[PDB]
RNA sequence: GGUGACCACGGGUGACGGGGAAUCAGGGUUCGAUUCCGGAGAGGGAGCCUGAGAAACGGCUACCACAUCCAAGGAAGGCAGCAGGCGCGCAAAUUACCCACUCCCGACCCGGGGAGGUAGUGACGAAAAAUAACAAUACAGGACUCUUUCGAGGCCCUGUAAUUGGAAUGAGUCCACUUUAAAUCCUUUAACGAGGAUCCAUUGGAGGGCAAGUCUGGUGCCAGCAGCCGCGGUAAUUCCAGCUCCAA
């Protein structure tokens, strides 16, 4: 991005380092929500859940690879139950969970397009 | 209080060297008898020959058995029991072979749930126990 | 029975208290924004700073008018200004205590080549230093921790043998050039 | 030869060692280490001397190529050079022969002739049969 | 001996055998010191999260 | 008679002494068998000849203790010298070359020197410092963000990170030169030599101290972990595995 280029150009002087949320921890499943607006939020009262179309995608996914719920659960490093729910359709969808499911499965259930014949291209383009 | 003359260094030194003994560490270091009581004779590791594989239970709040082994030393061949810390190394070791038993880690004193053992087994016949466990190097059958 | 020296010492000091967040982040910023290999370099440079601070502290605790105090203070000042870590206008010993590590890191040739703009991307500058493509006033030096002296700051130029001073292009140049001359004519 | 030059420094004259001692440094910008013989030739031609009484060794290069420094040895006569000069250099450019058995065979021979006493015939006969 | 030593390494016997799959060789040296610094210091995520990880799965 | 509580005497010392080494607010505490100096010994005692200098030991004699050959009649030993063996042990290198250097010894330019020097072994230890960089490609994925989708950057995640994509390279074969007593190495230096540049960094951790996992799958007070608190009988943040982070 431009600012890093300028900071390189700022070899003479200036420049500040500020860290991040990050730098050291490990947490192993991601809240997709900001957790701050939800605190500020009182008006809206609904959570979208996941579309069952995605559940069909996961099911045909597993079948075409021929893995049971438990095997894909071991793969994505999460419980069998979260998989079973995500197929069932409740799933309270989490971006990183379905993202790892996307990395495992050939289809790209992640993203606006429901599916991709290959996720992000074969051997990644 | 304590002596504070200027022409008195002898008294202070003699009293300090008297009171110097009353701590365990210096006494066991300088008496000599502790060195003789140490089976290793002050060495860090020791060669020993395996006599029998023993299982000793741990303390009460823990519930397990522990695979240790009574090992005969080569120098001053008294018998001591040395623990083998790992999942299945007890099967790796057989009877009647050399082992470089080293200290447990806390200066001739029992460790953890284990009662009465101050020695851990490493370097069985020349291949190192860790290399067997990881499969880095195998038994010389 | 032996004509050897045995004269050696550690060039660095380990940290006393391992695993403190603040020091870890401090050294991490220093290395990363300074493009060092491992924090042994940071420890060594801070050790040099500590030694000079120790000497300066002893000198200050010594009374003024001492011929040894005056002589050593002047020597320390002159060698610092010769290094460049000291401004010519600040010849006072207490000012040496106020000095910090980062400017001592600036005098590293790896940093100075990037500052001159001769080798961009300070990591690339250091990799080029290891690629010995630079040439000091009369020599080609491959030492990232090299400290420049004031006279030599302007004496930093690319080596003639590198494909950046004189000619003699590299081996990938030779390979792909012969490849092109063998594929076209 | 196109771009290779020789410079000399700390150059002093002497007569009791019938020579001149100086330290020489050679520049070869894009060249390997220079063999000694043509350095001998260059110094002979630039000192108006024969290219045979000049001895040179101890050549090491400053880091990065180019500069290479060493010790130069010019005498006045190979005669007086032969009188006062270490032998192994004469071994390098062959003028002085050097071919003997190693010190081990030398020592065992010495102990053998030490074993026998007095008799010259057997003492020199300790090298004839016991070889 | 009580013979209850038959269980030594039992869990090592019962663990399934899964291996180390191929993965791109991580850089070392100053290269290794580079990218985690890049990932830890100059990076401003626009989301909250009460100062989560660089392995961030919050 | 002499000494002695101002510790005599006696006993131990895993005691050769000192210069110094390690630690470092200061103060002190430990270590100095070992290259410098002094002393002592050359298996354990004991006595000698010559010699200026020896109670000498790569000198002699006796005893003890080992221990070689022996036609059994005698003869010859001293590696706490260089190596190098055995033994001993956790623990310690090559039975290599050279007098070229340092100096020594001798009748002496000219000989000798396991002194010593060189090389070999050598993660004792210390210094320096490889394991990748540059630029663009850009493209996607995000509660992204800034207008309310469209556009951009004040951001994150991985991935073509890919023809990138050609530039510079060392690690290694490897020209000679150099070096050297002769070699060896380093330094020069051609010819080669890198895109998973697969030419591959590991060792220990990831509950607290203490940096890092309310991951998953196994195991089920079992195995085991654990410097210490403690963990482990079905849902283990502590074991065994994969993934990922931390440490140097
Ligand atoms: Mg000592
Ligand atoms: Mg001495
Ligand atoms: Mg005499
Ligand atoms: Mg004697
Ligand atoms: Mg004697
Ligand atoms: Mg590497
Ligand atoms: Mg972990």
């Amino acid at each position: 991005q431009a600012i890093l280029a300028a900071r390189r150009a700022a070899a003479g002087e200036d420049v500040e380092t500020s860290k991040k949320w990050a730098a050291g921890q490990n947490k192993q499943h991601s809240i997709t929500k900001n957790t701050a607006k939800l605190d500020r939020e009182t008006e809206e009262l609904h959570h979208d859940r996941v579309t069952l179309e995605v559940g069909k995608v996961i099911q045909q996914g597993r079948q075409s690879k021929g893995l049971t719920q438990k095997d894909l659960a071991t793969k994505i490093n999460e419980k069998p139950q979260v998989i079973a729910d995500y197929e069932s359709g409740r799933a309270i969808p989490n971006n990183q969970v379905l993202g790892k499911i996307e990395r495992a499965i050939g289809l790209k259930l992640r993203g606006k397009d429901i599916g991709k014949p290959i996720e992000k291209g074969p051997r990644a383009k | 209080g304590k002596c504070r003359g200027l022409r008195t260094a002898r008294k202070l030194r003699s009293h300090r060297r008297d009171q110097k003994w009353h701590d365990k560490q210096y006494k066991k270091a300088h008496l000599g008898t502790a060195l003789k009581a140490n089976p290793f004779g002050g060495a860090s590791h020791a060669k020993g020959i395996v006599l029998e594989k023993v299982g000793v239970e741990a303390k009460q709040p823990n519930s397990a058995i522990r695979k240790c082994v009574r090992v005969q030393l080569i120098k001053n061949g008294k018998k001591i029991t040395a623990f083998v810390p790992n999942d299945g190394c007890l099967n790796f070791i057989e009877e009647n072979d050399e082992v470089l038993v080293a200290g447990f880690g806390r200066k001739g004193h029992a460790v953890g749930d284990i009662p009465g053992v101050r020695f851990k087994v490493v370097k069985v016949a020349n291949v190192s126990l860790l290399a067997l466990y990881k499969g880095k190097k195998e038994r010389p059958r | 029975p032996v004509a050897r020296s045995w004269v050696c010492r550690k060039t660095y000091v380990t940290p006393r208290r391992p695993f403190e967040k603040s020091r870890l982040d401090q050294e991490l910023k220093l290395i990363g924004e300074y493009g060092l290999r491992n924090k042994r370099e940071v420890w060594r440079v801070k050790f040099t700073l500590a030694k000079i601070r120790k000497a300066a502290r002893e000198l200050l605790t010594l009374d003024e008018k001492d011929p040894r105090r005056l002589f050593e203070g002047n020597a320390l000042l002159r060698r610092l200004v010769r290094i460049g870590v000291l401004d010519e206008g600040k010849m006072k010993l207490d000012y040496i205590l106020g000095l910090k590590i980062e400017d001592f890191l600036e005098r590293r040739l790896q940093t100075q080549v990037f500052k001159l703009g001769l080798a961009k991307s300070i990591h690339h500058a250091r990799v080029l230093i290891r690629q010995r493509h630079i040439r000091v006033r009369k020599q080609v030096v491959n030492i990232p921790s090299f400290i420049v002296r004031l006279d030599s700051q302007k004496h930093i130029d690319f080596s003639l043998r590198s494909p950046y001073g004189g000619g003699r292009p590299g081996r990938v140049k030779r390979k792909n050039a012969k490849k092109g001359q063998g594929g076209a004519g | 030869n196109d771009t290779v030059t020789i410079r000399t420094r700390k150059f002093m004259t002497n007569r009791l060692l019938q020579r001149k001692q100086m330290v020489i440094d050679v520049l070869h910008p894009g060249k390997a280490t220079v063999p000694k013989t043509e350095i001998r030739e260059k110094l002979a031609k630039m000192y108006k001397t024969t290219p045979d009484v000049i001895f040179v060794f101890g050549f090491r290069t400053h880091f990065g190529g180019g500069k290479t420094t060493g010790f130069g040895m010019i005498y006045d006569s190979l005669d007086y050079a032969k009188k006062n000069e270490p032998k192994h250099r004469l071994a390098r450019h062959g003028l002085y022969e050097k071919k003997k058995t190693s010190r081990k065979q030398r020592k065992e021979r010495k102990n053998r002739m030490k074993k026998v006493r007095g008799t010259a015939k057997a003492n020199v006969g300790a090298g004839k049969k016991p070889k | 001996v009580h013979g209850s030593l038959a269980r030594a390494g039992k869990v090592r016997g019962q663990t399934p055998k899964v291996a180390k799959q191929e993965k791109k060789k991580k850089k070392t040296g100053r290269a290794k010191r580079r990218m985690q610094y890049n990932r830890r210091f100059v990076n401003v995520v626009p989301t909250f999260g009460k100062k989560k990880g660089p392995n961030a799965n919050s």
